[PDB]
RNA sequence: CUUCGGCAGGAGAGGUA
């Protein structure tokens, strides 16, 4: 999907195989954190579904042993000062000393301040133990994390459930075509982008001799000269769009180790899955009830949230015994009209737009000049621009397999934009469906006419206990607008543990707060009161994060000051046009004549048991009949319901079902004697039953299409 | 009413669509409707709008653990590729829009069509049929704005102020419409105290009484009324001869209002309240002004204190123990206490700290969402957290959400969320395979008569005397005497007889047995039934759903199985945000 | 025997219903819906099922 | 530029003081701009007359009982407020109410001052019953709006004229509701329902077009700048 | 730090990292 | 009564329907055979003359026979002898 | 009393794309109505100019790459929304671009032709090597509002268009403020003040015209009660 | 009135509510 979800699937432990547990024979004790993953496996990272517990994530700092045990790093602290050898410690010899936490009170000579200390003994308990037997310390905080923990701001805010799903949320993002990196974020954007190998990085130090959008040359210190090809448009594994492009000059210094291009969801050198957009968090109409979002109109005019996503097709010519099948535009008696984008090979033209039901490859096979007519047509719901074709044939030496004479792979293009019914979420468990797409002029708008991006609702965010959010929105806020601390007398006492080059930002700045060790509730309470004012001199949003609204529809101020800021949105691999389907009649089964499943081809809805006892409660006994024989079983019954609805007529009696049947023959075979009887015995024979059955409409009742 | 997709509509009504088309000499045959169809031309569109119009769908979510899993609609055609579902029948159906999605079946025959269109309409399901209680009722936003709208304030602009010397009165007004010309311009609030002459809206009894008493023919009667503006245009959104109420809605009082109007009215004056009450409500939560920001989330004035006492108290249990004298599972016993002490004292700190009219509060007090255990946790103390097993580490967490927990606190606090997803994915299990045993072991019950004219039956309690010489009604009576047919005639000290056999057990009917002084009255129920196949409809008694006698051909079976089976399956997986206390599902 | 049998433990109950050679009316819900009729219960029952509706003179007379 | 379909008004009369209008098909969007200026402008624009100060002889410390009525003098402030009175001159009226003996004082029995008229002459005011009087009387000025109480300007002056609200616009009560109407496959365009309840002293139709008017000439402000700018033009009828 | 070419993101962060990822 | 004008599906109003007959399973069985005669009157108009009579209201512009069986029975234009 | 002052517009300059109105004296509550119905008319209904399909020379899709240049086709069209264009027909205009060399293609090289201007004149469209050529033909229109794109097939064109979206509004931002003498007396007024900020397209006191002109034509259908 | 001629099973993995 992303490189993050291609880094994660890697560096994953599972419990299961030819060797391992069961998803139904594992208990509770083995699905469950036990005391000595710390620094060695993940304690959020996992899937929700009946593989909870079952399913891991390695930890950053943890590698393993030539045995196959896993292996963390401490720092050694010996006669109360901390030197600075590195010792990798299994959980065998790490349950036997005492190790202290990462955040101690160092003197910075060494020496523990207070001769108190907390640290972890053998059985997981925490007990204080005075600066004279601790002998290990923790390298650093976050080292019980994986890499996609590690990258939601305000960690320690936000509680597990939500946590997780925002971890594993954040590899569903699909790539945009911008990808602008955030404002607020943490430290491992950066190397989690160049480790996944999505971009492109310089391998020697040199000079830049030319640059394009498809090549790099780089010219040595030596004199020799390497050149980097690029990907354009590219289909990865799930149908999104991979992409390179150069972020150098014609006359650039290079050295080993820079990066050289960007990548699929890559900014500058770092990983960028969404956007920052202006949110104010307040009920509005009704149209954000229930996890529902309200968007503004400026996101599809200007393509903030689109994405490109590809589709390949396939076909082949196959040895037939009546003779070998081929390729040409030669489809028996067809109209001129629907053979106009078609070459002379009979392959489509590149540029062109396909809808749904139109000829890709024209293909005939000798049937029982024996020509019949199979092609490729563009399967129902889809259309795009052809981008490429790629032809093997046998005789110009292909090592194609066993009776094909052609291979032809088919690349259709579009441009999807953001609609209703499309899924988005944020960093911190937040997610919901668009509800309403708003005109920009009927928004809330701030005091110099700016109006918001989305609205968020308030009823749902203190019962989840995620609050990492307005903590983010309000240093995106802060970021975005820049700042700078008055010093003139001494300094704050807020700002004392600040360190340097903090105390004065410039407007669209970008920041970092590290997983455990970020900003705290005081230091941002005191930026958010020193605060550069916009173009003109006037100042927005005063001290406690709040703005003052108008109303788009009406005019009229609104009566309460509303939190206003700057978010991270992500854009979610779950859309609309993907999920939407509907049939009236189409293939069947083959043993019994109930519709096929699945959306790939037209198949209908189970009617499981639980809807049979819900429509049984409520007394309805001609729906479920209907429902149970004539739309599924009755195989006479449905050509007559149909031919009933076309001619305008009364829908006629059901029948008899076949799984009935099936049920009886199985018995049968089973050497049990089932029999039918009747008010004075004399079994019914259940056979058939000498029919008319002559079609006088003659129009494929769906199992089919039609053509001319 | 529902929203359909045009695509979807297209694809299930294409029979219709083509005999249409054929009839209106757009096309020439079925064979060239059908390809025109097939291949979506302009003139297609057209006869859709007619051919969709008052022709419901049914409409179904998974799991179907109750009756209300489907329910029937009339669709209209909207752009898009979503369907559009109504706010208030989001709590049978258990829907939330986050990623949901539903399907979509078509009804063909007469006889089908009849049913979804009479049996099975969202419309005519509003109570449970399982308690009675209302299901399509305002919750969460409108809540809020209701509670909002109806809130008297003191010191607000524009109050009633009750002076002399020189201005008379300096508050009363004429009409609503005046108060409304003052409210725009800024001279009033709609939660100020005031005093209105109200001409259309009915008096409570006690004033009706005391000005009108004979009749209170209220289409042209004038009286005066104390009460804010909020409170008028609350009241102007009932039925017409419905009394002035005059509270403040909380979720209570708004189910009691609804079961009243559901028992006394008809169902469509029901249904078409619960729409007006649903917009005012949307209207008036975005002027209600509820934001969460960091400003919002107080904390406890003295925490630190409290914190230290309690942790010298506990410096005592440690020193003891390691000394000895103390059993580790006595150290473990004691510190438990502490800490459950602790939480309740930053418990009640918070309470007393916290205003009222903060979003946090107000949220939570209006009864629209949430509990204090997650306020307390969320801006206090989490407090104390339990093992892989089920036990208590001795260990708490002193911090909230709000100042960040620690690494190690962070740590072993994962291990009760773990317990709480595997929960959801492995023990629905165990009650859906109840309720399939429990829907099997009862499908031939069925009410096949009228009245089987039988003596027998069961007592129930009704009250019990008190030493002091008053009466305490049961604690649980409106599940064991209520909606239950009388079986034997409730004579009081040997005299007049206050309800005679065949009565069914309503609230007039217990208020005027509990008057008169008769504890023990002997109902019918089904275990005494006489009746040879099924059950009978007098011994059955009320519907739950309906609010009258059960229907000759009901299957009374099933809806009992559904009715235990749901609720253990739906709280089974909501066992995360429990409250802890004792044990769960 | 079919409503057993479609419950739980199928080969036990079909062996016993075969040796001791039982035979089933079709009286119930479960039945009903795996052959095809309309359940007894609801609108499906003999009460309501056989129902006839005319005009009444005076509307015929009338139109 | 063209609309490219030209929006019709309609009345729906419900009863004689209170009518329903729509306007429909208007462009996406322009349902929510018109419907606050005309309920606006309807509710502060059109000019009335009102009564606005009082003076009831023997009443001049205690204002809560007048020897003679039976109600108090709030209830008479209450019933004075609810007149409808329209004048045509432009300076402060003054006319007087004048009964005695038990009797039900009306407001037929108000003798107005040649250029006021009092349009609801069968409105009950008060009933006396204890060979009593009832000497009113009454300022009638003209404005527009609803004004609040005017606070003693000469207070000392006074001796006992008690303030009271006037109400001057000749319109009670406007709602609007915008909903959704459909031309050819565009489910787009709006339907504006206004519903003007007015008194019995001007129709519900001539509000809608005594509002029209002043809006025109406030939005022809714009146009002066360039009378030759281009925007949207709708046709003729 | 310890990339040639990063760019300059300010951190709010306290301690020191001893070791590299 | 004390209510708005219906729309759509909700007319005629159900409670006024439920006192014609006896219990909500009657007035099902009662409007689809109704309807199945409208239909079959319909249908068979220019052919032989069926005994078939309907509709006794005045139908709408395209009205569903459903919907015109509602309405006959609310305006008590026919009788039914439950079986 | 009767007030007998009719309101009078003014403006106050204070750039060359932004400018100031104030409309006095307004009665009491008109001045946040007033303020939205002109917000709501000048952000929706100005009409305008934009590009509506470009061609380049050896391209047939916008998802492939040109010779030379270091963007893709794609980059070029989210680079060409940045184009302020007017014209003064109402038919489809063509102008051309011919740029080769090593150079920068900036927005002042586009041959405008009779009747049409372009602003911007120091934009940037690409950047070419030594080896690269860019011909471009672009087909400036006029509209109202936001029309999304047009495919190939509604129009029976080749294979080398492509169709790029047509934003037509020449309005950036819109505002108000009102001030309000509430005192005694009840002797009350208002006063709007107003502020637009356009796009060097048009100028602000040339599409406040505009919408006074839209807002007397619709409000003109209750004046004909009379 | 249209002659022949043209299809749909299992196993495993990962996700959504
Ligand atoms: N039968 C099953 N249903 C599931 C399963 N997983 C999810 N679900 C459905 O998803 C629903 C989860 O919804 P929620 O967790 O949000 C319950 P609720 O909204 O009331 O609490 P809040 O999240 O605090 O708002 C659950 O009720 C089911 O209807 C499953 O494994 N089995
Ligand atoms: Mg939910
Ligand atoms: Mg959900
Ligand atoms: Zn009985």
């Amino acid at each position: 999907n992303n490189p993050l979800s291609g880094l994660t699937h890697k560096r994953r432990l599972s419990a299961l195989g030819p060797g391992g547990l069961s998803r139904e024979r594992a208990g509770l004790e083995v699905r469950d954190v036990h005391p000595s993953h710390y620094g060695r496996m993940c304690p959020i990272e996992t899937p929700e579904g009946p593989n909870i517990g079952l399913i891991g994530s390695l930890s950053v700092y943890a590698r393993v042993n030539p045995f196959g045990f896993i292996e963390t790093p401490y720092r050694k602290v010996v006669d109360g000062v901390v030197s600075d050898e590195i010792v990798y410690l299994t959980a065998d010899e790490e349950d036997r000393h005492v190790v202290a936490q990462a955040n101690s009170p160092i003197d910075a000579d060494g020496r523990f301040v207070e001769p108190r200390v907390l640290v972890r003994r053998k059985a997981g308990e925490v007990e204080y133990v005075p600066s004279s037997e601790v002998d290990y310390m923790d390298v650093s905080p976050r080292q019980m994390v994986s890499v996609a923990t590690a990258m939601i701001p305000f960690l320690e805010h936000d509680d597990a459930n939500r946590a997780l799903m925002g971890a594993n949320m954040q590899r569903q993002a699909v790539p945009l075509v911008r990808s602008e990196a955030p404002l607020v974020g943490t430290g491992m954007e950066l190397r989690a982008a160049i480790d996944a190998g999505d971009v492109v990085v310089a391998e020697e130090s040199g000079v830049i001799e030319e640059v394009s959008a498809d090549y790099i040359t780089v010219m040595h210190d030596n004199g020799t000269r390497r050149t980097y090809r690029m990907r354009k448009f590219a289909r990865s594994n799930h149908g999104t769009c991979a992409n390179q492009c150069p972020i150098v000059d014609a006359g650039d210094r290079v050295e080993a180790g820079q990066v050289i291009a960007d990548g699929p969801c890559t900014d500058d050198g770092e990983m960028a899955l969404g956007k920052n957009l202006l949110v104010a968090i307040m009920p509005w109409e009704g149209h954000n009830y229930e996890d529902a979002i309200i968007l503004s109109n400026r996101l599809v005019e200007e393509d903030v949230l689109t994405s490109i996503h590809i589709e390949e097709h396939e076909i082949d010519a196959r040895d037939t015994k009546l003779g070998a099948e081929e390729i040409t535009r030669d489809i028996p008696n067809i109209s001129d009209e629907v053979l106009a984008d078609l070459d002379e090979r009979g392959i489509v033209r590149i540029g062109a737009e396909v809808r749904d039901g139109d000829i890709l490859v024209g293909k005939v096979t000798p049937k029982g000049r024996e020509v019949r007519d199979t092609s490729l047509k563009v399967p129902h719901g889809e259309s795009g621009k052809v981008i490429g074709i790629r032809v093997f044939s046998r005789e110009d030496e292909d090592e194609l397999p066993a009776g094909v004479n052609e291979l032809v792979r088919v690349y259709v293009a579009q441009k999807r934009k953001i609609s209703d019914g499309d899924k988005l979420a944020g960093r911190h468990g937040n997610k919901g469906v668009i509800g309403k797409i708003l005109p920009v002029e009927d928004m809330p708008f701030l005091a110099d006419g700016t109006p918001v991006d989305i609205i968020l609702n308030t009823h749902g965010v203190p019962r989840r206990m995620n609050i990492g959010q307005i903590l983010e929105t309000h240093l995106g806020w802060c970021a975005h607008s820049g700042w700078k601390v008055d010093a003139a007398k001494g300094v704050p006492d807020w700002a004392a543990r600040l360190p340097d080059e903090l105390l004065e930002a410039q407007p669209n700045a970008i920041v970092s707060t590290p997983v455990f060790d970020g900003a705290q509730e005081a230091e941002l309470q005191g930026l958010l009161s020193c605060t550069l004012p916009n173009r003109d001199g006037d100042v927005l949003v005063d001290a406690d994060g709040k703005a003052m609204l108008f109303d788009g529809r009406s005019g009229e101020p609104f009566p309460y000051p509303v939190t206003v800021g700057y978010m991270y949105i992500m854009k979610l691999h779950h859309l609309v046009d993907d999920k939407i389907h509907a049939r009236s009649t189409g293939p069947y089964s083959m043993i019994t004549q109930q519709p096929l499943g699945g959306k790939a081809q037209f198949g209908g809805q189970r009617f499981g048991e639980m809807e049979c006892w819900a429509m049984q409660a409520y007394g309805a006994a001609y729906t479920l009949q209907e429902l149970l024989t004539i739309k599924s079983d009755d195989t006479v019954g449905r050509v007559k319901v149909y031919e009933a609805i076309v001619k305008g007529e009364n829908i006629p009696e059901p029948g008899i079902p076949e799984s009935f049947k099936v049920l009886l023959k199985e018995l049968q075979s089973l050497c049990l004697n089932v029999e039918v009887l009747s008010s004075d015995g004399a079994a019914i024979e259940l056979r058939e039953g000498e029919d008319e059955d002559l079609e006088r409409a003659a129009a494929n009742l769906g199992i089919n299409l039609s053509r001319n | 009413q529902c929203g359909l997709p045009k695509l979807m509509a297209l694809e299930l009504f294409k029979p219709f669509v083509m005999k249409r088309l054929v009839d209106l000499n757009h096309a020439q045959n079925i064979k060239s409707a059908k390809r025109m169809v097939e291949r979506q031309r302009p003139q297609v569109w057209d006869v859709l709008e007619e051919v969709i119009a008052e022709h419901p769908v049914l409409l179904n979510r998974a799991p179907t653990l109750h009756r209300l899993g489907i329910q029937a609609f009339e669709p209209m055609l909207v752009e898009g590729k979503a369907i559009q579902l109504h706010p208030l029948v989001c709590e049978a159906f258990n829907a939330d829009f986050d990623g949901d999605q539903m399907a979509v079946h078509l009804p063909l025959s007469a006889e089908a069509q009849a049913e979804a269109r009479i049996l099975m309409l969202s419309s005519n399901n509003i109570l449970s049929p399982a308690s009675g209680r209302p299901l399509a009722m305002p919750r969460l936003d409108m809540v809020t704005g209701l509670y909002y709208l109806t809130t008297e304030v003191p010191g607000d602009t524009g109050e009633y102020q009750p002076a002399s010397g020189d201005h008379p009165e300096t508050g009363v007004y004429s009409s609503p419409a005046e108060a409304i010309m003052a409210a725009d311009r800024g001279v009033l609030s709609v939660r100020a105290k005031i005093k209105v002459r109200l001409t259309q809206l009915r008096p409570p009894v006690e004033i009706e009484a005391e000005l009108f008493g004979h009749s209170g023919w209220q289409p042209g009667d004038a009286w005066m009324a104390e009460t804010t503006l909020g409170r008028v245009m609350f009241n102007e959104l009932l039925p017409l001869g419905y009394p002035f109420v005059n509270k403040q809605m909380h979720k209570k009082v708004q189910a009691a209002i609804i079961n009243d109007l559901a028992e006394r009215y008809p169902m469509i004056v029901v249904a078409q309240t619960v729409d007006k009450l649903k917009d005012a409500g949307f209207y008036w939560a975005t002027r209600s002004g509820v934001t969460v920001s960091m400003a919002d989330v107080l904390v406890p004035p003295r925490k630190k204190e409290i914190l230290d006492h309690y942790e010298e108290r506990a410096d005592k249990v440690e020193k003891q123990f390691q000394r000895g004298a103390l059993n580790h599972d006595e150290r473990n016993e004691a510190l438990v206490e502490i800490w459950k002490e602790a939480t309740d004292e930053v418990g009640q700190a918070l309470r007393e700290h916290y205003p009222d009219d903060n979003p946090i509060i107000t949220i939570v007090d209006s009864g629209a969402t949430g509990n204090f255990t997650q306020t307390r946790t969320l801006a206090g103390m989490k407090g104390l957290v339990t093992n892989p097993k089920g036990e208590f580490i001795p260990r708490p967490v002193k911090s909230s959400f709000r100042e960040g927990l620690t690494v190690l606190e962070y740590f072993i606090n994962t291990h009760g969320a773990r317990k709480g997803l595997a929960d959801t994915a492995l023990r629905t299990a165990d009650s859906g395979y109840l309720t399939r045993r429990l829907v099997d072991v009862s499908q031939d019950v069925i009410v096949r008569e009228h009245d089987c004219q039988t003596e027998r039956g069961i007592v129930v309690e009704l009250a019990e005397r008190a030493p002091d010489g008053t009466l305490i009604r049961d604690p649980y009576i409106e599940t064991s005497a209520y909606a239950r047919t009388l079986g034997t005639d409730a004579v009081d000290e040997a005299g007049n007889v206050i309800v005679e056999r065949g009565q069914d057990l309503g609230d007039p009917e217990i208020d005027a047995l509990l008057a008169a002084g008769i504890t023990q009255v002997k109902v019918r129920s089904v275990l005494t039934c006489a009746t040879s196949t099924g059950v009978c409809a007098t011994c059955y008694g009320r519907s739950m759903a309906t609010g009258k006698l059960v229907d000759i051909g009901e299957a009374v079976g099933i809806v009992a199985a559904q009715s235990i089976g749901e609720p253990g399956t739906q709280l089974t997986m909501r066992t995360f945000h429990q409250g802890g206390v004792g044990e769960d599902i | 025997w079919l409503s057993a049998a479609s419950f739980q433990e199928t080969t036990r109950v079909l062996t016993d219903a075969a040796i001791n050679c039982r035979s089933d009316k079709l009286n119930g819900l479960k039945e009903n819906v795996i052959i095809g009729k309309l359940i007894p219960a609801g609108t499906g029952i003999n009460r309501y099922r056989n129902i006839a509706v005319q005009p009444t003179e005076e509307a015929r007379a009338a139109a | 530029m063209l609309i490219s379909q030209r929006p019709t008004l309609s009345e729906d009369v419900l009863t004689d003081n209170r009518s329903q209008f729509v306007i429909e098909p208007l462009e996406p969007g322009f349902g929510y701009t018109l419907g606050n200026s005309l309920r606006r402008t309807l509710l502060s624009s059109i000019p009335g007359a009102a009564v606005t100060s009082i003076r009831i002889d023997g009443v001049l410390h205690e204002f809560t009982t007048v020897p003679g009525v039976k109600e108090d003098v709030t209830e008479i402030i209450l019933n004075l407020k609810s007149l409808v009175v329209s004048s045509e001159e432009d300076e402060p009226v003054t006319m007087y109410l004048r009964k005695q003996g038990p009797g039900e004082v009306t407001a037929g029995d108000i003798v107005p001052p040649a250029g006021v008229t009092v349009h609801n002459p069968g409105m009950h005011i008060a009933t006396l019953n204890d060979k009593g009087k009832l000497e009113v009387e009454l300022v009638v000025e003209r404005g527009r709006g609803y004004v609040p109480a005017v606070q003693n300007r000469a207070s000392g002056a006074e001796i006992g004229r008690i303030p009271v609200d006037s109400i001057y616009s000749p319109v009670l009560k406007v709602t609007y509701k915008v909903d959704a109407t459909r031309v050819e496959q565009r489910t787009d365009f709006d339907k504006l329902i206004l519903d003007v309840e007015t008194k019995n002293s001007i129709s519900p139709r001539d509000a809608l077009a005594s509002a029209g008017k002043t809006l025109v000439e406030l939005f022809g402000l714009a146009r002066e700048l360039n009378v030759e700018a281009e925007g949207i033009e709708i046709g003729p009828s | 730090n310890s990339v040639p070419g990063a760019p300059n993101r300010v951190s709010f962060a306290k301690l020191r990292e001893p070791l590299e990822v | 009564g004390g209510y708005d004008t219906p729309l759509g599906i909700t007319n005629p109003p159900i409670d006024e329907l439920l006192d014609r007959v006896s219990s909500k399973y009657a007035l099902v069985i009662y409007a689809a055979k109704r309807a199945r005669q409208i239909n079959d009157y319909y249908n068979q108009l220019g052919e032989g003359i069926l005994e078939y009579v309907g509709p006794l209201v005045e139908p709408g512009l395209q009205e569903k026979p459903l919907s015109i069986a509602l309405r006959e029975i609310h305006a008590d234009l026919l009788e039914h002898t439950e079986g």
